[PDB]
């Protein structure tokens, strides 16, 4: 039922820049988490950025300060505008939704994934 | 000893009435019993009754006896009473006249109050004399008798009326069926919830936070399975307490006990997912492991001291007749508060964890409307179940609870019973509504193959 589709990955330069862009099709519920998650070869998943339907952030803190993460009033979209890239950030980036509509737990939808390699 | 027919059919009917004990008891004075309401001895000595007991059934017994000898001990007390109806000029006319049938009905009447009380019943008496058994039964239905135990007297009046065992017939085939029932309703509470614990226990991903509330709520639930639901069912299927005044203390605390740890935990979910689902990132951060481990501990503490702490020092206990005479007597538990026990439990039981559910869920539909076909439907319908399951099992009974303490004579004890079963089948419903997550249909299909 629900997809979403994931833009913005490519391959850049130490020290560049990229625009990721989630698109989540489907009805959601009202409240709600949009986050970016990131699998590099070896160690295993972790996040870096997640929005609340309200407002609020949590970027990891290795990753905050040069990494922003923002939501699209009126549509169902995540933007994670990413800046000073280092080679440390080679790793496919998951876009996450966390649905409210059942109250009691999480409903996890996940994507496909976007490469993102980051040049010496 | 001789046996008769006749015999095992008056045996039976009391069985029914006044119940059977194959193991020395006391009765209301605290004497020492034994059989269907056999007394021993008025010494205040365990080994005197067994003494007694012994001389009585040629037996070194220790105390238990078997249903013949509990019928030996019974027919003794039936030809007491016999050969004292026919001392009595009042009583021996009726007597000689009644068949088999009804004679057993008089002398049930004279087993519940004695040759003297049964006397006084003149017209009532002429009329059995007289064989006109529905004019009788209409009498009878006007005593002080029946207005004190109607449905006692109701199976007696019954046999006077037919010459037939068919209120006792019929009281058994409800015993059955009701037993049937009731142990149904044990099964999917003691099912349900052990099958929730053990999820929770064999599953690395079901071992989250607000799942560790769940868990409360399943144990809550599983010892109302196991301890509170089966023995308040012994009350309903039998009319009686058959466990002691000591076990009647116990059960009620421990039914009162996880009443309260069940819905307070109910109340520390509808608190833990407000906070994931508006605040999640200050929920992940300021609700730690111990913190949760806090708040369980804190509920169960709360749940001890509103039930064993006040119930156990007697400050429960009402001051009237009708609460006395069920304290003294081991065969009645009933719930008989007095006004301060039964607002201050119900208020830390049931009202304060109402209110809280009730903003905490009204709020989590207030921020939904703000932040807008939508889902918004299936969200609602989720609550109506989560506030609608809850206060249909337990809003009757709190609010019973809180008014015959003030009125006794407004909320009829089958209505009050029956509310309180109500709230016992929220225990059942518990698993069904929180534990509805795919984790757990992954896991619960994997404890059932
Ligand atoms: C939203 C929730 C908290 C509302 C429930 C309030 C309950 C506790 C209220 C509603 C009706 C009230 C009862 C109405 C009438 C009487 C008779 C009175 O002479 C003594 C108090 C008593 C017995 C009240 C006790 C409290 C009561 C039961
Ligand atoms: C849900 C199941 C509800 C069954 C409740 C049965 C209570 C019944 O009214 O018993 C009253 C008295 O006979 C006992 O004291
Ligand atoms: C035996 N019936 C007790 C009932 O379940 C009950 C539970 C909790 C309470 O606070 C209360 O007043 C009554
Ligand atoms: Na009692």
């Amino acid at each position: 039922q629900v997809q979403l589709q994931e833009s913005g990955g490519g391959l850049v330069q130490a020290g560049g820049s990229l625009r990721l862009s989630c698109a989540a099709s489907g009805s959601i519920f009202a409240l709600n988490i949009m986050g970016w998650y990131r699998q590099a070869p070896g160690k295993q998943r972790e996040l870096v950025a997640a929005i609340h339907s309200g407002g609020t952030t949590n970027y990891a803190n290795s990753v905050k300060g040069r990494f922003t993460i923002s939501r699209d009033n009126a549509a169902n979209t995540v933007y994670l505008q990413m800046n000073s890239l280092k080679p440390e950030d080679t790793a496919v980036y998951y876009c996450n939704v966390k649905d409210f509509g059942a109250i009691i737990y999480d409903y996890d939808y996940w994507g496909q994934g976007t490469q993102v390699t980051v040049s010496s | 000893d001789y046996k008769d027919d006749d015999d095992a059919n008056i045996f039976e009917m009391l069985r029914i009435d006044e119940g059977l004990r194959l193991k020395i008891y006391k009765d209301t004075e605290g004497y020492y019993t034994i059989g269907i309401g056999h007394l021993l001895t008025k010494s205040p000595s365990l080994n005197a009754a067994k003494s007694e007991l012994d001389k009585a059934i040629g037996r070194n017994t220790n105390g238990v006896i078997t249903k013949d000898e509990a019928e030996k001990l019974f027919n003794q007390d039936v030809d007491a009473a016999v050969r004292g109806i026919l001392r009595n000029a009042k009583l021996k006319p009726v007597y000689d006249s009644l068949d088999a049938v009804r004679r057993a009905a008089l002398i049930n009447m004279v087993f519940q109050m004695g040759e003297t009380g049964v006397a006084g019943f003149t017209n009532s008496l002429r009329m059995l004399q007289q064989k006109r058994w529905d004019e009788a039964a209409v009498n009878l239905a006007k005593s002080r008798w029946y207005n004190q135990t109607p449905n006692r007297a109701k199976r007696v009046i019954t046999t006077f009326r037919t010459g037939t065992w068919d209120a006792y017939a019929a009281s058994q085939q409800w015993t059955a069926g009701m037993g049937l029932l009731m142990a149904l309703i044990v099964l999917l509470i003691v099912a349900g919830n052990v099958l929730v614990i053990v999820a929770i226990a064999k599953t690395p991903r079901l071992q989250t936070l607000t799942n560790l509330f769940i868990m409360s709520l399943a144990s809550a639930d599983l010892v109302m399975g196991l301890l509170v639901v089966p023995f308040g069912a012994t009350i309903v299927v039998w009319g009686r307490w058959e466990y002691g005044s000591f076990f009647c203390e116990l059960w009620t605390s421990v039914d009162v006990l996880c009443v309260t740890a069940s819905i307070e935990t109910l109340c520390v979910i509808a608190l833990d997912r407000y906070l994931a689902i508006t605040s999640p990132f200050r929920y992940q951060s300021l609700l730690t492991r111990a913190r949760a481990r806090g708040l369980v501990c804190t509920v169960w503490a709360i749940s001890a001291l509103v039930s064993f702490l006040p119930i156990l020092m007697h400050w429960w206990r009402a001051e009237s007749d009708e609460a006395r005479r069920c304290y003294n007597d081991p065969k009645c538990c009933d719930f008989v508060t007095n006004r301060a026990y039964a607002i201050a439990s119900s208020v830390v039981s049931f009202y304060v964890p109402l209110c809280i559910m009730a903003f905490v869920y009204l709020r989590v539909f207030r921020e939904a409307q703000k932040q807008v076909a939508l889902r918004e439907q299936k969200a609602l319908k989720t609550l109506g179940i989560i506030m609608g399951v809850f206060t249909l099992c337990w809003l009757p009974f709190f609010l019973a609870n809180v008014v015959k303490a003030f009125h006794r004579e407004l909320v009829p004890d089958r209505l009050f019973v029956f509310f309180n079963w109500l709230g016992y089948a929220n225990s059942a419903f518990n698993p069904i509504i929180y534990c509805r997550s795919p984790d757990f249909r992954k896991a619960f299909q994997g404890l059932l193959c």
